[PDB]
């Protein structure tokens, strides 16, 4: 049973091949303690990695290992690894090939660390890497298509066309969770709720997954919230305390069609998708119109689907058509793709394994397994 | 506009705003203060008969005497001193910075 | 303020 | 004429249009006797409002309105604006437009309630609101840099590419003034002296005021103060007794530059400096590092301009230039800001107007003022 | 205390 273990900005799943849902789904954060501890004999550990950092994360600087999609600590990268394997999985990786997962664009640096950290401090017997955005249609079934990447670290669309990722249609976007996150408190303070803290921060993203949507029409429904009060919700904060959000609702989520207001130049997800179709040739354009996967959590949205359809066809040809997919297991539709890749019979055939890899060095991840 | 043509030493921080693009970038402004600028350039008479400035406003005046009427070397002008306020600058840190780097190596 | 500080 | 009233969460400053200082600057606290008046020959009002409270402090529980920028109890604010026209300006104001200041990042009933306020009790024919860190360049002459405003409240950080500010790159930080007193009495129990009541709490920002300085070298002066004297000020009670601070001096202001002394995650106040640049664009990048302005009484320190350049040229890159500009009279920034905008003739088409306000409501003021 | 109170 090969190991599939998908890191991410935000959560890390892992799990086995074959499997229909990751075993292990815990956030991929590593907080140390920011107070000296006054009562003796209670092992109180250094640092904190997982859900046991979410749960003491009062008294706990949370720092994501990863930001903006480029690990900027390899010291806390391994950490999370660690904890992967020997705590949540229970598995030792000395008898268990280990899948993991690239970014798209990815330097050549990380993607040689990461087979340099793992085949010394891990000593798998094999491995193998692929993009995240090519395994998202994987797990949908179908090979040829366009890929809406979105997470918590950078937005991705990627094109890709008989399960081979396109290197120059490839267009990035800054645009993901992270930033509404922080999106999202600046303009609740309007209301009075001041959210600084990053112990704050997970509050915020709860709030964001629970109550946050996307309005078909924002002209529309902004003249609705005003007048009436049907739109508002409650929240309940931790201590108890009940929050009221009237627009912000809306509000956050359509950062993501209009960037101008985070200040960003860049243009919106629904323009992002159409300008990397247009960098692909014109034959295959056709195909790509009709097999767009969205994936990842933030395009869990309520409505997003509709949205984008509607936008999109806009910007698209009277003569294209729109058919966007949205699976409801797009959450894990990266982890699930990966799943399917391991378990076929043919992927034996390129393994990384520790023999050859001795022989040929670092250098043998860029040409064995691209 | 006499201490602003004097390059005197309390307005060096002023010239650096007629220096920007907002102010210079006014392609509307300019076609409007036309007919009150003065040919400087030869015989410095008013380019229509009366076009009395008197009628302009405090704002307007300082404008068109300045950046209509001198246009035809204003850019220079200014190029000419933004290069001399850097190098007063940044030419004594740069040195430090290329010794340093030498001497490391 | 309402949720968070003493304000 | 018309009147510009700079509320503050310490002190506020009232005047006129066109003036080079305020007419009258007095703290902000409304204090209430605790104790049963005895005799009867004297008014003995039931409340004190400006300097008379601070004469008679000792029999008065002195209370704020304005805690961090936010007005907590509009009763007493009421009881100021009405000192500030009849008894310190002496003036009407329903024949002068009045000019206020809110803090950036502000909930927005704050500045809804200004606006009724103003329309409704003092009928004023016109009003508008401005932000403090905005006037506080006007104040140096300058259209194009970051202005770091400190106060009692709030530490905003405002970069100020044009007229108009940058509202992506706002940052705000609740840590100020008032904060650092509230430190200064905690480590001043380690000396031996208590100070907890709010009449004593007056006490200690006059001792904060004369002998707290910023160090260069953090580390550095706290070993030479280890070999005692040489850095022991006496300051004099108005009781009468003598005390005497030693580490005391820079421990206190150090805790802006290092925010973990207070408990709190925030980044100091020259991380946040260096922050709020990275989020402008590239291009402006060179005239925010050279143009930053420094405005409101807690950087008036000794040696504050001197520490920060040296703490942003680490963080920044080298190639760059750190130009920290002081004026001496940051004090009064944001008044005499102020000043120059009101005395402007193109601001009188920028007045919200009594019959404007009719129509709209108290909602007028978000649409039209900024 | 030394000033304040009167420990
Ligand atoms: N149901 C939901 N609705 C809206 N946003 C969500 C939802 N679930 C997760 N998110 C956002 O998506 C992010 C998770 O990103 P994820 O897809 O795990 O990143 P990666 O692709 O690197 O694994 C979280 O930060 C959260 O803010
Ligand atoms: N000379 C000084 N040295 C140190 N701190 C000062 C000095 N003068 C004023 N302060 C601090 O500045 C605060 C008030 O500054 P100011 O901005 O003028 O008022 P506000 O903050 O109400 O707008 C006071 O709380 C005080 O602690
Ligand atoms: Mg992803
Ligand atoms: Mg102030």
């Amino acid at each position: 049973a090969a190991l599939v273990v998908d890191n991410g900005s935000g959560m890390c799943k892992a799990g086995f091949a074959g499997d229909d849902a990751p075993r292990a789904v815990f956030p991929s954060i590593v907080g140390r303690p920011r107070h000296q501890g006054v009562m003796v004999g209670m092992g109180q550990k250094d640092s904190y990695v997982g859900d046991e950092a979410q749960s003491k994360r009062g008294i706990l600087t949370l720092k994501y290992p990863i930001e903006h999609g480029i690990v900027t600590n390899w010291d806390d990268m391994e950490k999370i690894w660690h904890h992967t394997f020997y705590n949540e999985l229970r598995v030792a990786p000395e008898e268990h090939p280990v899948l993991l997962t690239e970014a798209p664009l990815n330097p050549k640096a990380n993607r040689e660390k990461m087979t340099q950290i793992m085949f010394e401090t891990f000593n798998t017997p094999a491995m193998y890497v692929a993009i995240q955005a090519v395994l998202s249609l994987y797990a949908s079934g179908r090979t040829t298509g366009i890929v809406m990447d979105s997470g918590d670290g950078v937005t991705h669309t990627v094109p890709i066309y008989e399960g081979y990722a396109l290197p120059h249609a490839i267009l990035r976007l800054d645009l993901a969770g992270r930033d509404l996150t922080d999106y999202l408190m600046k303009i609740l303070t309007e209301r009075g709720y001041s959210f600084t803290t990053t112990a704050e921060r997970e509050i915020v993203r709860d709030i964001k997954e629970k109550l946050c949507y996307v309005a078909l029409d924002f002209e529309q429904e902004m003249a609705t919230a005003a007048s009436s009060s049907s739109l508002e919700k409650s929240y309940e904060l931790p201590d108890g305390q009940v929050i009221t959000i009237g627009n912000e609702r809306f509000r956050c989520p359509e950062a993501l069609f209009q960037p101008s207001f985070l200040g960003m130049e860049s243009a919106g997800i629904h323009e992002t998708t159409f300008n990397s179709i247009m960098k692909c040739d014109v034959d295959i354009r056709k195909d790509l119109y009709a097999n767009t996967v969205l994936s990842g959590g933030t395009t869990m949205y309520p409505g997003i689907a509709d949205r984008m359809q509607k936008e999109i066809t806009a910007l698209a040809p009277s003569t294209m058509k729109i058919k966007i997919i949205a699976p409801p297991e797009r959450k894990y539709s990266v982890w699930i793709g990966g799943s399917i890749l391991a378990s076929l019979s043919t992927f034996q055939q390129m393994w990384i394994s520790k023999q050859e890899y001795d022989e040929s060095g670092p250098s043998i991840v860029h040409r064995k397994c691209f | 506009i006499r201490m602003i043509l004097h390059c005197d030493d309390s307005m060096n921080e002023c010239v650096e705003f007629l220096s920007s693009d907002k102010v210079l970038n006014q392609p509307k402004l300019k076609a409007d203060l036309e007919p009150y600028r003065i040919d400087w350039a030869n015989g410095g008479d008013l380019v229509n008969s009366e076009k009395d400035a008197s009628e302009l406003s405090r704002w307007d005046y300082l404008y068109v005497r300045l950046i209509v009427d001198l246009g035809g070397y204003w850019n220079q002008r200014m190029n000419a001193l933004k290069v001399k306020n850097i190098i007063e600058t940044n030419y004594e840190n740069l040195v430090r910075q290329t010794k340093l780097i030498g001497r490391a190596a | 303020w309402x949720a968070x500080c003493p304000a």
